[PDB]
Order: C-alpha cells, then structure tokens, then sequence
C-alpha cells in the first residue's frame, strides 16, 4: 500500500538500479576509450 | 549410505514400462546428488518426458531439466521445464533448483525486448509458462497500488502491457508522468520505444481531471504534438480554476518557441475559456 | 577474568572482517585480501591464542560478541565451544569467554561495517546476510578438529554450510569462498560414506551465473575429497576432467587442489599428468604452518615421479627431516634402479602399514611394473643395440620373451621407446640425431613461446593490481 | 530484497515471491557488479596512460 | 517362477549347477519386477534398517543376471549386475552374501576390462572386496590378471588358460582374450620386418599358423602367405628424417603474429 | 611481478586495519 509492504521494497531497488546503470555505462566507456 | 546412482540408471534402461514410470518419482531428490552418473541416462528420462504413454511427464521433465543445468547447458534445462509447464511453486520452495528459475527471468528479458518494442503485447515467442511467472510479479504491483514499479519493469522489458492503463487493474494514477519522463530520456537510446512511452503519456493525461502541469510541456517541445498540451487545457474548462490554469501555462511558455505559441492559443479558444 | 580473552580475540577478527567484506562489495580488491588471509589470519588465531590466560582459543569470541544472532550454524557450533544450553565437546572458560553470561565485555564499540552484536539482532533487512553468516561460520570450522570436537559438529558444516550461501552476489560469494576452504582441511581428515554432495553440486551451478570464480574453486577441492572417502574411482574421474581450475583462489588452496588431483589419476596409470600436479603442489604450499600436509605430499611425490619411468633424487628424501619416514620411499627408488623384484616386493609389504596411512599404498602396487621398465629404458637409451638375453639377466626376468612383452606394452604409449627385432633377437632403439637440418626445432620453440605468451599478458596485468588496492585503501 | 539467505515460506509474497523478486533484480544488479570489478582495471590503464600522455605531450 | 528373498531363491539353484535352464529362471522374471518397485522405494537413504527390503531387491536381479550370462548376452547382464553393486554400498559392502553373487562379481571384473573401460574397472576393484568372503575359485581370474597385466608379464596372465575353469565365465574370458591379442598384434608390425611364420604365432598369442593367417590379414600384415610386417616397420625407425618444408613449418606467420601483438 | 608482491605482503595488515578508522574520519571531515 503506502505503509511499506514487500512490493514497495521491490520498487526501491528497481528504481535505483535502473537510474544508476546509464551513469555506470559512461565509466565503462572510459575503460575502452 | 548409498552414494552410487547405478541402480537407478538400470531401472530407466530396462524394458519394463512400470520400472521406467516409477523411476522419476524417486529421482527428484537425488538428481542433484547422483546427477553426474545420471547424465549417462539423460536420454531415458527425456524419452519419458516426450512420450505420451506416461503422465509422469511433469515429474520426468523436472529430472531431465535438473541433469541438464548441472551438465552446463542451462538453456535446454529451462526448455524442458517450460514445456511440461511444471509449477514454479515447487522450484521456488527448494534451494536446489534455484538455477532454473534464475535463467527463466534473464531468458524472458531477451525475448521480450525484441517482441515488446512496438506492439502492445509481448507476442508468441514468450510462452504460457513465462507469462505465468510474470503474472505472479504482476499481482504484487496491483496490490501495492503503485504504478512506479510497473513502470520500472516495463521500461527494461519494453512492455506496453503494464505501462498503459494499468489503473484499470488498479495502480496510482497521479504522479506517473514525472517518473516516466526523467528515466526514459536518460536510460533509453532506442528512439522507437522512446516515442511509444511518450505517446502513452498523452493518453494517461486524459484519465485525470487535473493531470500534472510540468509533464505536458516536455511532450509539446520534443514531439511537436499540439496533443500533449491539449488534454490539460480540455480539463481546465470543466474544472473552472484560475489558480490551476496559470501554473501549466507558465511552464509551457519557457520550453515553447513561437511556432508552439501560435498553435496553443487556437486550441485554448476552441475548448473554451 | 582474563583481559587477554576479550581484547585480542575480538579485535583481531574485527579488523580483518570489516576491511574484507566492505572492500569486496565496493571494488575487486581480491589479490590484496588473499595475501592477508592465508599467512597472517590463520597463524595468529591458531598459535598464540591457545596459551593465553585460558584454555585454548582460536577466535570463538567474535562468534559470541559480534555474532549478530544470525540463522547460521555459527551459533550452533558456538554453543559446543562454550556453554549456553549444552556444554558440548569443550568446556567453557569462566575467565571471560562466557556464553553462559552473554553481553560481557566488548572493546570493539559501534560501527556497522565492524560488526557488533548488541547493535542489531538480525541482519535480515539487507543483502548483507549471506556474507556475515559465512564469515562467522569460517572462524568456527578451523577450530573444531583442533580442540578434538567430534560427532554432530562436523556434519553440520558439511551439509548446512552449503545451505547458508547458495543465493549470493559477487561480494557474498567471495567471503563464503574462504569459509568453504577452512571447512575443506577438517573434511579430508574424517571419512564419511554419508552423501554431502547434493547441496554442494546444486550451489556450484547457480553461483557461476551470479559471479565469483573463487567460490567455484574451493567447492571443486571439497568434492574431490568426498569421492576419496567413498573410494570410488569413477565419480572423481568425472570431476577432474570437466574442470580446468582458474587462478582466482589463494595459494594454500591450489596446493590442496593439485595434491588431490595428482593422487587419484596415477592409479589408472596416468603418471604423466599426475607428476606435474604433485611437483607444483609441494612448491605451492606455505612455510612452517604447512609442514604436516607437506610431509604426506612429499610421500606421494616420490611415488608419482617414480611411476613415470624416472628414478627420483636421493638427497630429496634426506633433506626435509622426515628422513626416517622417507627411508622406505628411497628403498623403493633403489629397487627400481637395480631392476630386482625381490627387494621391491619385500619392502612393499614391510613398510605397507606406514604407506596405507599416507594414502600412497594404492599407487605403490602399480610401481611393481616400473622396477623392470626403468631398467630396460635406461639400458637401451644408453646403448642402442643389446641382445634380448642380456636384458633378461640384468633385471632378473624369466625369459627373453618376458622382456619383449615389457617393450610391447610400452611402445605404443612411448616410454621405453624401442622396438624388438627378432631377426637375431635384439632390441634396437629408434634414436637418431641431426634435427637442425629439419624444420622440427621451430615447432619445439613455437609451442614454448605460445605457452609463455598468455602468461606475459597476465604478468603485466596482475602486477599493478595489489599496490593500486592499497593506494585506494585509506591509510593513517 | 530485504534478505539474500534462505528464509520464509511461499505465498507469492513468501519464499516464492522473494526468490522471484531476486531474479527480476539480478539482471539489473549484474551491470552494477561487472563495473565494480572493471574499476580495478580502469585505474591500471589510467596510471600508465597518464605517465605516457605527459611524456609524449611534453 | 515368482521369486524374491525370504520365500524364494529356487531359480538361482535351478539355473546352473543342477541342470541347465533359463526357461523358468529368466522367462519368468517379468512378474518379479512388480514386487521390485516396492523394494526400490527405500534405498534412497542407505541405512541398516533398509537391509530387510534390500536382500529381497537383490534376489530377482541375481537370478536376472545369471540368465543373461548363460544366454551369452552381455547388455542384459550389465543392467542386472549394476544394481547389485549400489545395493552393496549402503555402509560399503553391507551385503557381500550369497554364492549366486560370487560368480557375478568376477564376471563384472572381466566385463569392465573387455570393454577397455579402465575407470570403471578400478571403481569396482575398490568397491567390491568379497574375494575371500566368497573365496578364490572363479573370482581369482580377474585378480591374477590385474597383477600380471600391470607388471607386463603377458606370459604369466592366466587369461589364455582361464577358459578351462568356468562357471559360465568362458564367454567373458574369450572377449577379454581377443582384446589382449589385438593390443600386441598391431604393435609387433612396427617392431620388425619379415620374420618367420612360427615366430609370428609364438608371441602373437596364437594357437596355430591357420589362426594367425586370418587374424594377421585384417590387421594389415600377412595379406598373403608371406609376411608383410615390413611396410609398417620401416616407417617408425627414422624420426629425424622428414622435410616437406613449408607444410612442416606449420604456418610460421601465425606464431609470429601472436608474438608481435603485445609489443 | 615478484618485487611488488613482496612489498604488498608486508604492507597488507597495516593498510587493511587502518582503513576502518580513516573511513569514519572521512565522512565527518567532508561535511566541514
């Protein structure tokens, strides 16, 4: 709901992991460059 | 205590239909210890899953899948499991066959990105068992009442199944738009999919009778669509609020150029004061 | 009371744990951590803590006061070490190591990375759970054969150790990789027909997708030993072939991997592959701490090199100061030199009690073939054409036929490398020389360089990694 | 995740829900993981390139 | 008939060392299977409690094994034999009993050897020891052979004379013997040039010059009534003479390219 | 490869224990 069940716990991890990937990609490119 | 498989392999080999059928029930527990020796006999267990003279297929598919992942072929292991369509409840509850479940989610994502891109559905290449897993994930979101987790999986998978009108299956309608714009531009480098997500937001604004005011303005400038700005203006006639109107219009102006400026004024008169 | 129990045991483990777990999740620091782990950590905990101010002591007070009360069998093994509800196989110290009085002295104080037991009662609020469970479990397993605990405690670190980390991330596997290893040295010691295998196998496959090479390595060692106990050749044969063995895992563990591999292969008459592993094994082991494993490896080593058709050096038996035990092994080498059966057969029996103990005895039966084989290859290599009659007398063979049959088994393999010409009855060696007017040397050199090459790229690469980990680590 | 060891019992928010939640996460997590291991190599390549770039440019 | 220990073993005794039959002791061996499903639902866990069920299990499969050996069919024997072994290993030889297990055991050893499955041979050697529980008469044949065969005294083997004493072993001994004869036969060609017929019967493990003519011919020596060892023999002796040059160099370009790239 | 590794082996204990004290110090130091 809006208390904090297990799916909210799902949303949190999802959000951070996704957002964080494009920035990690620039760093992955630097190794190659 | 027994450490050798040898007896089991012979039961499977023998001509007795009864012995062959029995073997699979006994096998599930051990085929994660004895498994190395059982690989020899991978062929007999596959025949029993194949052959419709048994309804031991379900049990057979599990044993046969189990030998395969151990062996180093993860894909064909999965493939047997999806075919019987053996329940995932059993695999989850065990710590042996964690392997297969892990491969199933990651296999699911490869199929889904290509299929999901333009059409609403996720198409035939993703069979009933994969969908069946996804459905379990789907229930959790609905319960939560929150669109953002639906949004988080839908971008990566590239689904439009749960990225559009998932408020008919119940999730949070307001607030949806902001999250969707900021993630999609940054993460995505596929234009075809990007455009879709943006086209969906034009439909989402309409559900609401006061949609978010920042979000319309991004769609207006990039797409060149008079349509994104238009739903918010349509709602405001019906609502009759000066305070509500002003914020949207100032947000729009900054982004907008002169070509946009001409086009909005016309829309606004049409809908009404 | 004893202030030594509290301050030394809780602090020493604390530094080590925090720094590794934190570092491992953050970045791949792995070369640096491995160097710390084998030499310092094991030595300090083992030797000095036995004689303190209380009886024994490895580090069971960091599994008692930054335990965190995990779902692990860290706590279960602890209860036996102290007294909480069961005395177990070892008695508690009332000189402030108590589990009967929990929440006694702590020098560590708060810091989440550091671990702390009254700060939190469960670690199940994060993905940290598998690595801290693995870490405490590690401390426990080393100590258990050391303080002569038996029965239940050994079996719940063989099946249940496996249960604790099977769902893992790279960091979690890396802490757990250690945990499995210190379990492996106790595991060789007691043989079971009980099948620990199931969990071990199923966890091996899921972790490879998850990441971490080190975890994969240790489970392969454990598993070879499982077959050894059962004494079934077939099952072990599958495991060696399938594996190549990667290089990320510490130096102590590699030595254990090579010794086990070498041992099993040789019985089949695969003396050739096995010798390479065993020679690497001796050399891979540590210094003084290693010594007890090293002697067993040194017994097997003479036998595998002897099996090839080589006659090992006499100084080698002499030099380690286990010379006495080495004395039958030297005699076996001498029996092989002369080619006489009579000395070889009598020695094998007399010393047989001592050989069985080492585990070497199975190989020693195969050595009978070598006694005559080494002698005929030596003589033929040296002087090419010798009559069949002459070889029969030297070895004490039955007949000129008896010799010809030795040559027949060998030739196809290539050992003796000669042929029997019954044109008059002699053995004639293949040998000729003047290879430098043929292209053949360019090949010999070509493979040597290719082999070296892959290592050169590796040399440059690995070298830089540990000083850089240390520069990245914060220092005072 | 609010755990990564074995615990709970199934419901599709139990062990089954938690175990499937972890796999949905693992594809996202893997990208995070390859880069932390990648950082060690990146600095190695960096130090050597900084010395080399300073000398050629000098 | 119907069989399973504690109430039957009639067929084991009726099969051989009484009269020859397998027309009751392997023809009726399809209904024994139905009790076997029960028995085999219990050595999932291998414990001393399981013993009672375990001996009945073995009993059909001992009669099963026995019919296959007499009948001269190796694959049927192999399925039957394999079960008995895992059913010994439940504290490692929990059941080393019966003298209608004795023969099987020896047979199993020679069987593994005929296939030239070396791994399996060693696995059995270690698993089995009931070679003095059931005592050295027919079981002695693979044992003698292991010692001799490892030593490389082919003369000593006691496999080219283990045909005469047999329970029904004679068959297994013969296939294994044929393997021994081949190994030597190819090698000898390389060994030396055109040697006497008599010399080429002696250490070729043959019985007559007639057996040698047919056997040699398939191998590629003595195609005619004159030895042809000479083709094969001459090839082996000079190892240091061969220059096709460019062909032998084996692509110098590739090795060079691997080497250059790093620098 | 040998030379660096020997320097590393003595440094290790020192460097790894100290890290935890410096880490804590850094977070607080950063704020001001």
């Amino acid at each position: 709901s809006f208390l904090g069940p297990e799916p909210e716990d799902l949303e949190d991890l999802y959000s951070r992991y996704k957002k964080l990937q494009q920035e990690l990609e620039f760093l992955e490119v630097q190794e190659e460059y | 205590m027994i450490t050798s498989a040898a007896g089991i392999i012979s039961l499977l080999d023998e001509e007795e239909p009864q012995l062959k059928e029995f073997a699979l029930h006994k096998l599930n527990a051990v085929v994660n210890d004895f498994w190395a020796e059982i690989s020899e006999s991978v062929d007999k267990i596959e025949v029993l899953y194949e052959d419709e003279g048994f309804r031991s297929r379900q049990f057979a598919a599990l044993v046969a899948s189990k030998v395969f992942y151990h062996l180093g072929a993860f894909e064909e292991s999965l493939n047997y499991a999806l075919g019987a369509g053996d329940l995932f409840n059993v695999n989850d509850n065990s710590e042996y066959v964690e392997t297969i479940i892990a491969k199933c989610i990651d296999h699911y994502t490869k199929q889904c990105v290509e299929n999901a891109d333009l059409p609403e559905g996720e198409k035939k290449p993703i069979d009933q068992r994969l969908e069946g897993i996804v459905n379990k994930m789907f229930q959790r979101c609905l319960d939560d009442h929150k669109y953002k987790q639906a949004i988080g999986i839908a971008l990566e998978t590239r689904r439009l199944d749960v990225f559009e009108k998932t408020i008919l299956e119940s999730n949070d309608v307001p607030g949806m738009l902001a999250y969707s714009l900021k993630l999609c531009m940054s993460l995505m480098q596929n234009k075809q999919f990007r455009n879709k997500v943006l086209r969906v937001l034009v439909k989402i604004y309409m559900n609401l009778e006061k949609p978010d005011f920042i979000n319309v303005c991004q769609c207006l400038i990039f797409l060149d669509d008079t349509q994104a700005v238009s739903d918010i203006l349509e709602k405001l006639v019906k609502e009759d609020n000066l305070l509500m109107a002003y914020q949207i219009c100032f947000d729009l102006y900054e982004s907008a150029s002169q070509q946009f400026l001409s086009s909005v004024i016309q829309n606004l008169r049409t809908v009404g004061t | 009371p004893a202030p030594q129990d509290v301050e030394m045991k809780e602090e020493a483990a604390a530094g080590s744990g925090s720094a590794g777990e934190g570092d491992g999740k953050a970045a791949a620091t792995e070369h640096s951590q491995r160097e710390l782990d084998t030499v310092t950590l094991e030595d300090i905990k083992e030797h000095v803590r036995q004689l303190e101010k209380a009886v024994s002591g490895k580090e069971p007070r960091f599994v008692l006061r930054a335990l965190r009360m995990l779902p692990s069998t860290s706590r279960r093994l602890n209860h036996y070490v102290l007294y909480k509800a069961v005395h177990g196989f070892f008695t508690s110290n009332n000189a402030t190591r108590d589990f009967l009085l929990p929440f006694l002295e702590e020098p560590m104080d708060t810091e989440a990375d550091l671990q702390f037991r009254p700060r939190t009662g469960k670690a199940a609020s994060a993905p940290l759970l598998p690595e801290v469970e693995a870490y405490l479990q590690l401390l426990m397993v080393i100590f258990l054969m050391n303080s002569k605990r038996y029965k239940e405690a050994q079996k719940i670190s063989d099946d249940l150790m496996q249960k604790i980390s099977t769902q893992n991330r790279r960091a979690l596997d890396l802490v757990a990789a250690k945990c499995y290893y210190y379990h492996a040295r106790v595991y060789e010691f007691l043989d079971k027909l009980d099948v620990v295998r199931s969990f071990l196998h199923a966890r091996l496959r899921t972790a490879t997708l998850r990441h971490d090479a080190d975890g994969q390595a240790t489970l392969l060692n454990l598993l070879l030993r499982n077959y050894l106990h059962y004494s079934l050749y077939d099952q072990a044969e599958k495991l060696v072939s399938k594996s190549v063995f990667p290089e990320q895992a510490n130096n102590n563990e590699w030595a254990r991997y090579l010794y086990y591999t070498g041992r099993i292969k040789a019985i089949q008459l695969e003396y050739s592959e096995a010798r390479r592993t065993m020679t690497n094994a001796l050399r891979k082991a540590p210094q003084h701490t290693a010594v007890g494993f090293k002697q067993t490896v040194h017994k097997l080593l003479i036998v595998v090199e002897l099996l090839l058709g080589e006659i090992p050096d006499r100084l080698q038996f002499r030099q380690p100061s286990l010379k006495r035990s080495l004395m039958p092994y030297f005699l076996l080498t001498q029996a092989v030199r002369t080619g006489n059966l009579a000395k070889f057969n009598q020695v094998l029996d007399q010393f047989g009690e001592k050989f069985q103990t080492d585990g070497t005895y199975t190989l020693i039966i195969r050595l009978r073939h070598n006694v005559i084989k080494t002698g005929v290859r030596m003589i033929s290599l040296s002087y090419s054409r010798i009559s069949l009659a002459d070889i029969a007398q030297k070895l004490q063979l039955d007949s000129p036929e008896d010799a010809e049959f030795i040559v027949a088994k060998a030739i196809r393999d290539g050992v003796i490398e000669a042929s029997i010409n019954h044109e008059k009855g002699y053995v004639q060696s293949k040998e000729m020389i003047d290879i430098y007017s043929t292209r053949e040397p360019q090949l010999a050199f070509h493979q040597r360089i290719s082999f070296c090459l892959d290592i050169h790229n590796m040399s440059v690469k690995a070298m830089r990694f540990p000083p850089k980990s240390y520069n990245k680590d914060l220092e005072s | 995740m609010a755990l990564d060891g074995p615990e709970q019992m199934e419901l599709e928010e139990g062990k089954a829900g938690s175990g499937l939640r972890q796999y949905y996460l693992s594809k996202i997590e893997e990208l995070q993981l390859i880069v932390n291991d990648k950082s060690q190599n990146l600095r190695r390549l960096q130090a050597q390139r900084n010395e080399l770039n300073a000398k050629v440019r000098l | 008939l119907q069989a399973a220990a504690g109430m039957y073993e009639q067929l084991k005794d009726e099969w051989n060392r009484k009269s020859p039959n397998l027309s009751k002791c392997g023809e009726e061996l399809g209904r024994l299977k139905l009790v076997l499903l029960e028995l085999n639902f219990l050595p999932t866990t291998g414990t001393k409690l399981t013993k009672q069920q375990l001996i009945l299990a073995r009993d059909i499969l001992e009669i099963g094994a026995q019919w296959s050996i007499l009948c001269k069919d190796i694959p049927s024997f192999e399925r039957y034999m394999a079960q008995l072994k895992c059913y010994y290993f439940d504290y490692k030889e929990q059941l080393p009993e019966s003298a209608y297990m004795h023969q099987l055991l020896g047979l199993n050893l020679l069987f593994l050897l005929s296939q030239n499955r070396v791994a399996e041979f060693h696995t059995e050697l270690e698993r089995l020891p009931a070679k003095d529980i059931q005592t050295n008469v027919y079981i002695k044949h693979p044992v003698s052979l292991e010692q001799y065969l490892m030593e490389g005294s082919y003369n000593k083997v006691f496999l080219a004379k283990g045909n005469i004493p047999a329970e029904s072993y004679t068959f297994f001994i013969d296939i294994l013997l044929d393997t021994i004869r081949d190994e030597i036969a190819g090698c000898i060609e390389k060994a030396y040039e055109k040697i006497l017929f008599a010399e080429a019967t002696r250490i070729l493990f043959f019985s007559t010059p007639k057996k040698m003519t047919d056997y040699a011919k398939k191998r590629g020596w003595l195609l005619g009534p004159n030895n042809y060892y000479s083709f094969a023999s001459q090839q082996q002796k000079p190892e240091d003479s061969t220059i096709p040059s460019t062909e032998l160099a084996r692509q110098v370009i590739e090795y060079a390219r691997q080497l250059e790239m790093i620098v | 490869m040998v030379v660096v590794y020997l320097a590393s082996l003595i440094r290790s204990v020192v460097a790894l224990h100290n890290l935890i004290n410096n880490k804590i110090a850094n977070r607080d130091a950063e704020k001001k």
